[PDB]
RNA sequence: ACUCUGGUUUCUCUUCAGAUCGCAUAAAUCUUUCGCACUAAAGAUUUCCGUGGAGAGGAACAACUCUGAGUCCAAUUUUUUGAGGCCUUGCUUUGGCAAGGCUA
């Protein structure tokens, strides 16, 4: 009645691996370590791909919430309690 | 709240534009509070692209850019409160 | 707010802010409206189909969706 | 907000004192009303009822926007619509020709 | 048909308050220790009455006490003794203090 | 002393405290003062088996969780405050829960908790907050249940069906309590900040019950805990099939 | 579904034929159900 | 926050019940065991005192408590906007799409 079901999936992502898009065109695939209610993401171990296609190692990333188009889940989180 | 009168106009044909230039014409069949629209019997047209015609649609209340409405609206008996 | 509930388990296609196209199976939403897609695929124009999985997409960048495809078995 | 009062009519008080008025001027003398909206595009109208979103609702409206080529303004007439508050960048009533 | 009572509590307390002549006042069963249904039964089964208790008849005819005869394995010469093996011991462990044990009910612990 | 000589993570959970109500029937702040006796005496055993600080034991850590399994009640500070925070929306639960323990107390009129009682006969936050409430239920359901126990339970928020209202006073405060505080989140809350994963705790499990030593090449690919590395499976127990 | 009187069983009884013959095989189960109902100390 | 079930009590009948069917505890018969069987144990069967479940029928008043079901948010974080306009290339489905460079 609160606090929406999507955010707690993103909740029950933490300690996988995850793929961030941002609203730059910036992917960033890391370890998420931690999730606030909103999309603000704690995650490390980024191979991140900018726009052109460049690829770098980033091991500390703090993303701001708004500014994230979709994030991608790893499939076993499909399997959570909380997605039946 | 203008919305309560978007939520009373049910069953009706009409066509919205997007602010991406996207025009679908359908019937309205549920208005959320935040204008959240759903529509059924849609005719999309986005722009710079042919038509495609579709069952069901749902545009978040955000993206609308504006609203087209009929001829025949009551809207007089619609706005009161 | 059943005008979505009754959506769920339905193969979605959803329009992106940016024209992107994610075809996926609806499983959940929220008040902001960010959307949980279970084996989800990206649709972008030359044609291309991206097989992704699992999408929890921002309600910033949602546009518009429509059903595609029956609810699986 | 310090002002949590049900009884809460301050949001007309902006429609008479605030600058809201000026379109609610507009729906009490009904007078021709201009709109800028965000794509470029120009609306002229009249309006019959609003709220503090400035999402308004008009009928017997006339828009144009120009189209390179170079820039010729078409037009295109609505009757009836309603367009959302967020989507505008200014609200005109339109001066007294005489 | 008078089958069945719901009761308040301040009720049930002035019933309890009336008929604490006829009660116990225990709050454990801890005092019934080697002195309930297991311990009688083990009692019975291994033919020994605990002081107090009930005393029954052989359960079934079998060795006896004079009837083992002397063997290298129960050599009374090899036997250190320090406080005699009472009944209440070989109730309390049936298998450690007991040869064949048989419908033993195991006795329940502390509580 | 076995756990802390084996280098074992050490967490505390005060089991059985409807004791101190139901049976010892002692004040509020009397079971406060035992509870704190208690982890207090851990706390010194602890040092004196084990030289390094950072075993300290104390709820306001998380360490140290209460319960109470025959009637469904585990709680911790935290899972405490999250309940007043599903209840009062306003309130950061975590910020919270490091106020509800030890000499703390809270002023009513500053809305402020302070190290100072405020002028006499103020409990500590503990007292007030968390052991308070949990008397006053189990007063209300073993004492009221007939008069005044449906509306404790309409402010808490349980409503309970006519037949469940009907049931024995230790089935109906198992169900009370269960109703109230939920799944045991303060026992997992315990055990996942302040117990290491299989992951992080491999190196001390390596370095003490390995005779291989951590330095040993097999010793580092087992201390990173790689489940495509080779095979190590140690087992202590064995059980045997009813057959 | 009919009680009757208790002055008919009286007055029966009082003034005293397989019918009375069968009815006497049962006169254990009439003193076993006699002593059950037996009042207790608090009623007259 | 609006509407439709289910009631409870009582009498009788049918079936299942190894469930402390019973928070109590009788009797008979048969077998075995030893004494030498009220003063003794085991096994089995039966009869009694009298139960729960379900189903069925009768008849007495309560009918929506309860169990359910059908029925106040424009100023960063989401839904009251940084939106739209210019240039090149591949293909033009000659509508423009894709990427990049821009101006705001």
């Amino acid at each position: 009645m609160s606090i929406g079901v999507p955010i707690k999936v993103l909740h029950e992502a933490e300690g996988h691996i995850v793929t961030c898009e941002t609203n730059t065109g910036e992917v960033y695939r890391g370890k998420l370590i931690e999730a606030e209610d909103n999309m603000n993401c704690q995650m490390s171990n980024i191979t991140v791909t900018y726009r052109d296609g460049r690829v770098a190692q980033l091991e500390q990333v703090y993303i701001r919430g708004s500014k994230i188009r979709f994030l991608i889940l790893p499939d076993m989180l499909k399997n959570a309690p909380m997605l039946k | 709240k203008l919305v309560r009168f978007l939520m009373k106009l049910s069953h009706e044909t009409v066509t919205i534009e997007l602010k991406n230039g996207t025009q679908v014409h359908g019937t309205i069949t549920g208005v959320d509070v935040s204008m959240n629209t759903h529509l059924k019997a849609v005719k999309m047209t986005l722009k710079n692209r042919e038509p495609v015609q579709l069952e069901t649609l749902s545009i978040r209340g955000n993206n609308i850019r504006y609203f087209i409405l009929p001829d025949s609206l009551p809207l007089d008996t619609l706005l009161v409160d | 707010s059943s005008k979505m509930l009754q959506h769920i388990d339905y193969r979605m296609r959803c329009i992106l802010q940016d024209g992107r196209i994610f075809i996926g199976t609806f499983k959940a939403f929220d008040k902001h409206m960010n959307l949980i897609l279970c084996d989800c695929d990206e649709f972008r124009k030359r044609e291309e189909k991206r097989v992704l999985g699992l999408v929890l997409l921002r309600g910033e960048n949602l546009v518009s969706m429509t059903v595609e495809g029956p609810p699986p078995k | 907000e310090m002002t949590p009062e049900e009884l809460q009519k301050r949001e007309e008080e902006e429609f008479n004192t605030g600058p809201l008025s000026v379109l609610t001027q507009s729906v009490k003398n009904n007078t021709q009303v201009l709109i800028n909206c965000r794509n470029n595009k120009k609306l002229l109208g009249r309006v019959k009822a609003f709220d503090r979103h400035c999402n308004m609702v008009l009928e017997n409206v006339k828009e144009m926007w120009t189209e390179v080529s170079k820039p010729v303004n078409k037009d295109r007439y609505i009757s009836k619509m309603f367009l959302r508050g967020d989507s505008v960048i200014v609200v005109l009533r339109n001066p007294l020709i005489a | 048909t008078y089958q069945r009572w719901q009761f308040t509590l301040p009720m049930m307390s002035t019933l309890y308050r009336l008929a604490n002549q006829l009660l116990t006042d225990l709050v454990d069963d801890n005092y019934f220790y080697l002195f309930d249904l297991k311990a009688f039964f083990t009692s019975k089964a291994l033919n020994m009455a605990i002081p107090g208790g009930p005393k029954f008849e052989p359960l079934v005819r079998d060795i006896n006490l004079q009837d083992e005869d002397w063997n290298e394995f129960n050599d009374i010469n090899k036997i250190i003794i320090r406080q005699p093996i009472r009944t209440e011991y070989k109730i309390a462990f049936p298998y450690l203090y007991n040869n064949l044990p048989h419908h033993v009910h195991l006795t329940w612990y502390h509580t | 002393k076995h756990a802390v000589q084996e280098r074992l993570a050490v967490t505390v959970c005060i089991n059985k405290i409807d004791r101190l109500i139901l049976e010892l029937k002692l004040p509020p702040t009397d079971a406060y003062y035992k509870l704190r006796h208690i982890v207090d005496e851990v706390n010194g055993l602890i040092s004196m088996y084990s030289t390094d600080e950072n075993l300290i034991l104390s709820p306001l850590l998380g360490n140290v969780c209460f319960s109470s399994s025959q009637y469904s009640i585990c709680f911790t500070l935290g899972s405490f405050a999250k309940i007043y925070a599903d209840t009062f929306g306003d309130i950061n639960y975590q910020e919270f829960a490091k106020r509800l323990w030890g000499d703390i107390y809270f002023n009513p009129k500053t809305r402020k908790f302070t190290k100072k009682a405020p002028t006499s006969s103020s409990q500590r936050s503990f007292v007030e907050f968390i052991l308070e409430p949990l008397y006053k239920i189990l007063a209300q359901v073993v004492g009221d249940v007939d008069t005044s126990l449906p509306r404790t339970l309409d402010e808490l928020g349980i409503h309970l069906t006519k037949e469940e209202l009907k049931l024995n006073i230790r089935p109906l405060l198992r169900l009370v309590c269960k109703k109230f505080f939920g799944e045991f989140t303060g026992f997992v809350d315990m055990c996942v900040q302040h117990i290491p994963s299989p992951k992080v705790g491999a190196k001390p499990k390596i370095e003490h019950t390995y005779t291989g030593g951590v330095d040993s090449d097999l010793g580092e690919a087992m201390s990173d805990c790689d489940p495509d590395g080779p095979l190590m499976c140690h087992t202590t127990k064995m059980y045997s099939t009813d057959d | 579904k009919e009680d009757m009187p208790p002055e008919h069983v009286r007055k029966i009884i009082r003034d005293h034929k397989r019918v009375y013959l069968g009815a006497l095989k049962y006169m254990p189960h009439a003193v076993l159900k006699l002593l059950e109902n037996m009042p207790m100390p608090w009623e007259q």
